[PDB]
């Protein structure tokens, strides 16, 4: 029961488009850097609109 | 919540009454509670202030040192202390829980008041009297004596209706925020040192007094009352 | 400071004198995991001194102005990696084993060795409530199965000098027993540091003088982490 | 993957190979259980990751040889007088954490890191 | 029997070959964070934050039995929220603000409403469905919650009927983290397996399944684009997956480093991939260099929560020296 | 003496202040303990500070701007031996408190937390230091009486005595204890024997002085030993430097920062 159920799983989950990794990872890396000025942890803030001094 | 109140009425002239408030159906010990009175024909006028652990007590300038406020945590009830009332004494008195914290909202839920009959910032509304259809976009207005917006974005003015016979509300506090069984039609503004109050879609339910409190320093103080009339 | 967050600091301050209350109790009453197996009869340890789909089981006792919690993990699955963890800075480690069944014992074995050499278990004592010792009992003096069948290291083993038999004892059931007893406290003192030390007991479903012993021991190391801490040991 | 048992007659020998990849054998410290039919999951022999410390159970004490070639990925377990009653699939079981002295799991119904099995049968 | 074993392997080799054949910048700099808060009144080992959804209110789940709600400006106590299962293993903050999940050793998922019309927070539904401890909760929305536990199990409930509304059961072991994706419609999870898997939240089916690590799996966070997540294990490494590749990107691991990573927080632009250790500190990961970008060294024990706000400006990290500090930079 | 004096003071003062500022920051540690620990550290800067600035003003009154003034002059010096009378009478109690704290942890294990805490620490530190006060401004300010330097004799002995009993009555467990591991299967001697003799070796001679004083004036070596009033006043001013050495320093917490 076990064998089929995980047989016909895999069967499913083999049936899944892919993309190239370079196109995985190129968003990824165009959406870090497409919202990188509104993160203060990558760039700080100034001192006078940092709010926890 | 339910915050009933009695206590005044008829007493010799140049004596002394408690004001209590059998607050109920809340978690009265993290709630704090002012005090709030109306001149029988004219606006509000601050009373007294306990805070949240009975440590902060702050008073009305004009009945500072003579007015005792207190409270009793373990029986979810409060007690105010008139001592030897002058004449200006006579008008009719209200309790309020407030909390704060980060979104809170104080003033959230007036009591019902109760009557006591014995014979700074300024706020200047001078309009007290409006024609208005329903269904028409309609403003009224409160004026301050000084800034009110803190350093860290605040503007402490509570927009306020009383409606033509029962009790104050919360319509905005902070001037942009709204209460719980509030409609969205309700909106309000600040320019700086005036306000204005504005409803989108007026019915049959938004005619009244509409008032105005400032928080930022003590004491608090109210304007004179602006009646609507359809 | 504004009237509001005025008040904002103020109820922050009730709150901390809330938190330095709940810390008393926190600091003032010693936590405990029991661990076991299925025939180790921990269930029955619990049932027997408790009395004086839910993933942890409490219990709550108290001997001589002393709080003790004790997790009995129950309804939980069979692997152990994961919610063993969550009993870091816990005083100690109750481990039932039955020793009245050779073949599971080299499992309970290994099980104690995980216990002891845990990477956050190794500054955690354990007790071992080595469980139905007559059940062992009978197992030899009507002697049916042979022990060097699982432990041929038995047959050279001779009874240690520091035994205090029960009154009315045969010598081959003290052998046994302290033979296990010696199997389990071979992984303590192979490894530990010092820092924690295994208690062992001997103990059955009927022994009704556990509450102390989890008392003393517990004492022990209370003491023995604060002598090391005053390098006075 | 286990692999590399078959028929043997009483006294007889055998030798048990286990193939790992994937999870750099010369890390973890392996192990060897047996569930015999019938019979629950119950561990034999142990190695460290230098093979340095040995651990028997005693019914294995005297002929089961335990080694392991961390240079090619395989786990061993000598056959040396296989009595009658030690029929049973030889599972491969490998220690949860790295670098770690500790095994919690590897006897469980349901293990992650555990191979296929050897059938042994012995007459 | 054999034919459907036979069957399963020739499956995950020709997935195996698929992935296979399917695969084929100035660093951040030392950043240090000067720790503008420190958030003290955990009277015990700390497991779980979260963040509340204004970047402002933060909850931490704390294994004396305590929520603690504060203000991460003015360091403020705005709740205390006592609890009846003290071994707690996560929590969550509802995004209107309202509730509040926690979720630990005992099998129940707890619902806390704040914003109530008494004052006080209390709960509002007890969820029962599991057979093993709950490592990871999330609120879809205010009646959707995504719990993760210890039996191989994810689920999708209603919180208003108190039903699964869907059961996920394709793992095999012990489910550790769970992150909604940032349009609440997939999730994914890490389960002790060396196998974290996507799924479907409308459907009910797991959509992925992958293989990269070679130990348990401890934390996981979808990037913030909601295409990718990563791992966190004991195994010493954190990994990086992408849903629509179906493969691993990056590991995170450096010879010096020999203890489990248990707590992953991404970056609000997800270029800073923080992440909590063992070895009583923090690191944080340029996670499209795998580089040490920077250590939260600050702590005295192993840390065990991390979380980022949803404005950038700040993350969080509490360790079992039951401090909670709060970390900006600077200038 | 008179550089070597200074000297000891300073590098004494230096080591107080560190562990005073160690444990504000470390706040982790916030336990009777090193409340106790940290409050002996800064007594003992007392000792330092008191001790140093009696040869330091000694030193500049030979730069005399203000003027001489009698009445100044037996104030002054009066006033600067209120201070290192406070401060030993400080130190020898702090000694004496960890001490006790030690011994009700060991001894209660199970329930100092429910004994001893922040609140009755601070308590304890405050009676202790408004004892110091009182007592130093009393029997100085107050000279030499039938009570004082009588009663101040039964003090120090009383102390020493329940210092050497304490950590006598703790290597005695800690010998027991290991015979019952050693049984199923030394370093507090050395512990003893520091924290007694270094405070016996560092106290002694200034109290064997002050013993003397009220009853021997009359030998020539009775008298010649009083001489080296200022090498016991040396041998003292060792403590600021040794004890918080030996009590901090030592925990795995401390010697992180």
């Amino acid at each position: 029961a076990q064998a089929r159920k995980l047989v016909e799983q895999l069967k499913m989950e083999a049936n899944i488009d892919r993309i190239k990794v370079s196109k995985a990872a190129a968003d990824l890396m165009a959406y870090c850097e497409a919202h990188a000025k509104e993160d203060p942890l990558l760039t700080p803030v100034p001192a006078s609109e940092n709010p926890f001094r | 919540v339910q915050l009933v109140e009695s206590g005044g009425g008829l007493v010799q002239p140049g004596g002394s009454r408690k004001l209590s408030c059998s607050a109920s159906g809340f978690a009265f010990s993290s709630f704090g509670m002012h005090w709030v009175r109306q001149a029988p024909e004219k606006g509000l006028e601050w009373v007294a202030y306990i805070s949240s652990g009975s440590g902060t007590i702050y008073y009305a300038d004009t009945v500072k040192g003579r007015f005792t406020i207190s409270r009793d945590d373990p029986k979810n009830t409060l007690f105010l202390q008139m001592t030897s009332l002058r004449s200006e004494d006579t008008a009719m008195y209200y309790c309020v829980r407030s909390i704060y914290y980060y979104g809170s909202s104080p003033f959230d839920f007036w009591g019902q008041g109760t009557t006591l009959t014995v014979s700074d910032i300024v706020m200047t509304q001078a309009t007290s009297s409006v024609p208005v259809t329903p269904g028409e976009s309609v403003s009224i207005s409160c004026r301050s004596s000084k800034s009110l917006l803190h350093s860290n974005g605040n503007t402490y003015l509570y927009w306020f209706l009383q409606r033509p016979g029962q009790s104050p509300q919360l319509l905005i506090y902070r001037m942009s925020n709204l209460a719980s069984g509030v409609p969205d039609r309700f909106s309000g503004s600040g320019s700086g040192t005036a306000f204005t109050l504005t409803i989108s879609r007026l019915e049959a339910e938004d005619v009244g007094v509409y008032y105005c409190m400032q928080h930022l320093e003590y004491p608090l103080t109210f304007g004179a009352g602006t009646k609507l009339e359809l | 400071l504004s009237a509001e967050d005025k008040a904002a600091v103020e109820r922050s301050k009730m709150i901390e004198k809330q938190l330095q209350k709940d810390k008393q109790v926190y600091r003032a009453t010693h936590r405990l995991l029991l661990l076991g197996a299925d025939n180790s009869g921990k269930s029955t340890i619990v049932k027997q001194m408790r009395i004086y789909t839910s993933g942890i089981f409490e219990t709550k006792f108290q001997v001589d102005k002393v709080n003790f919690h004790m997790f009995d993990v129950g309804a939980q699955r069979d692997e152990r990696r994961k919610w063993i963890q969550c009993f870091n800075d816990v005083t100690a480690i109750i481990f039932v084993v039955d020793s009245s069944d050779y073949n599971r014992l080299q499992e309970a074995l290994n099980d104690f060795k995980s216990i002891w050499n845990n990477r956050w278990l190794r500054t955690i004592s354990v007790i071992l409530f080595l469980n139905k010792q007559d059940l062992l009992a009978e197992k030899v003096l009507a002697g049916k199965s042979k022990i060097e069948d699982y432990f041929p290291e038995f047959a050279r083993y001779t009874t240690p000098e520091d035994a205090t038999p029960e009154p009315g004892e045969d010598p081959r059931v003290t052998r046994a027993k302290y033979f296990i007893r010696d199997e389990f406290l071979r992984i303590s003192t192979a490894s530990g540091d010092g820092r924690h030390y295994c208690y062992p007991h001997f103990t059955c479903s009927v022994d009704t003088e556990n509450a102390r012993r989890i008392f003393n021991d517990c004492r022990d190391i209370i003491q023995r982490m604060h002598l090391r801490q005053y390098e006075l040991l | 993957q286990e692999s590399g048992g078959g028929l043997v007659q009483p006294g007889g020998s055998l030798r048990l190979s286990c193939a790992a990849s994937g999870f750099t054998f010369s890390n973890y410290k392996m192990n060897w259980v047996r569930q015999a039919p019938g019979k629950g999951l119950e561990w034999v022999s142990d190695i460290s990751q230098s093979g340095a410390s040995i651990s028997y159970t005693g019914s294995v004490k005297g002929r089961f040889t335990i080694s392991r070639d961390n240079a090619k990925n395989t786990l061993y377990l000598q056959m040396n007088s296989l009595k009658p009653e030690d029929t049973a699939v030889y599972y491969c079981a490998r220690c949860p954490a790295p670098f770690t002295r500790d095994c919690f799991d590897v006897t469980s119904t349901t293990y992650a890191y555990r191979g296929q099995g050897t059938q042994v049968t012995v007459s | 029997l054999d034919q459907l074993r036979q069957e399963a392997e020739q499956l995950k080799n020709q997935i195996r070959d698929a992935r296979k054949a399917c695969a084929d910048i100035d660093p951040v700099g030392r950043i240090q964070m000067r720790t503008r808060r420190t958030l003290r009144g955990h009277l015990a080992k700390i497991y779980a934050m979260h963040w509340g959804t204004d970047s402002r209110l933060l909850v931490s789940a704390s294994q004396d039995g305590k929520l603690i709600i504060w203000d991460s400006y003015t360091t403020n106590k705005v709740h205390a929220i006592p609890l009846r299962s003290s071994w707690v293993m996560t929590c969550a903050y509802a995004p209107s603000g309202n509730y509040v999940a926690c979720g630990g050793l005992d099998n129940i998922c707890s619902i806390y409403n704040l914003k109530t019309r008494e004052g006080n927070v209390r709960v509002s539904r007890e969820l029962a469905g599991h057979t093993g401890y709950l490592s990871c909760c999330r609120f879809l929305d205010d009646n959707q919650i995504v719990t993760s536990s210890g039996d191989t199990t994810c689920a999708l409930w209603d919180i208003e009927t108190g039903q699964q509304t869907t059961t996920f059961t394709g793992h095999t072991g012990d489910v550790m983290s769970l992150s909604l994706a940032p349009d609440t419609r997939l999730f994914v999870s890490g389960a002790c397996d060396a196998s974290a898997k996507l799924w479907d939240v409308r459907e009910g089916m797991c959509r992925q399944t992958f293989t990269g690590h070679e130990s348990d799996i401890n934390a996981i966070c979808f990037f913030p684009n909601g295409n990718a997540f990563a791992t966190g294990s004991d195994d010493a490494t954190c990994r990086l997956f992408d849903l629509r590749a179906d493969q691993e990107l990056m590991t995170y691991s450096h010879d010096n480093i020999i203890c489990g990573i248990t707590s992953v927080s991404f970056s609000k632009s997800g270029r800073l991939l923080l992440a909590g250790y063992d070895d009583f500190n923090c690191n944080v990961w340029d996670a499209l260099k795998a580089d040490r970008a920077g250590v939260l060294a600050g702590h005295d024990n192993r840390v065990s929560c991390l979380g980022v706000t949803d404005d950038g400006m700040a993350v969080a990290t509490g360790s079992w020296d039951s401090f909670l500090k709060i970390w900006n930079g600077s200038s | 003496s008179d550089g070597l004096f200074l000297s000891l003071g300073l590098v004494s003062l230096v080591e107080n202040a560190l562990v005073v500022a160690t444990i504000a920051k470390n706040r982790n540690l916030h336990s009777p303990m090193y409340c106790f620990i940290c409050c002996l550290a800064l007594s003992d800067l007392l000792v330092s500070g008191s001790n140093v600035l009696e040869t330091a003003v000694i030193l500049l009154l030979e730069a005399g701007a203000l003027v001489a003034r009698a009445a100044v002059l037996q104030q002054l010096d009066n006033v600067i031996d209120v201070i290192t009378c406070s401060s030993m009478l400080s130190s020898l109690c702090f000694l004496g408190a960890i001490a006790v704290d030690r011994y009700i942890s060991i001894f209660y294990a199970l329930r100092y937390h429910s004994i001893v805490t922040l609140p009755r620490a601070r308590r304890a530190v405050a009676a202790i230091w408004v004892a110091s006060v009182v007592f130093s401004t009393l029997f100085i300010a107050y000279y030499d009486h039938v009570a004082v330097l009588l009663c101040l004799v039964v003090f120090f002995l009383a102390m020493l005595v329940l210092m050497a009993v304490l950590y006598v009555h703790m290597l005695a467990r800690a010998c027991q204890h290991a015979q019952g591991i050693a049984r199923l299967h030394l370093k507090g001697a050395v512990t003893l024997t520091i924290l007694l003799g270094i405070f016996f070796l560092c106290w002694g001679p200034f109290f064997l002085h002050l013993t003397l004083i009220v009853l021997c004036p009359e030998h020539p070596t009775c008298g010649c030993i009083f001489k080296n009033f200022n090498l016991f006043l040396a041998l003292i001013i060792c403590n600021a430097i040794i004890d918080p050495l030996i009590y901090a320093f030592h925990s795995q917490e401390l010697r992180r920062t």
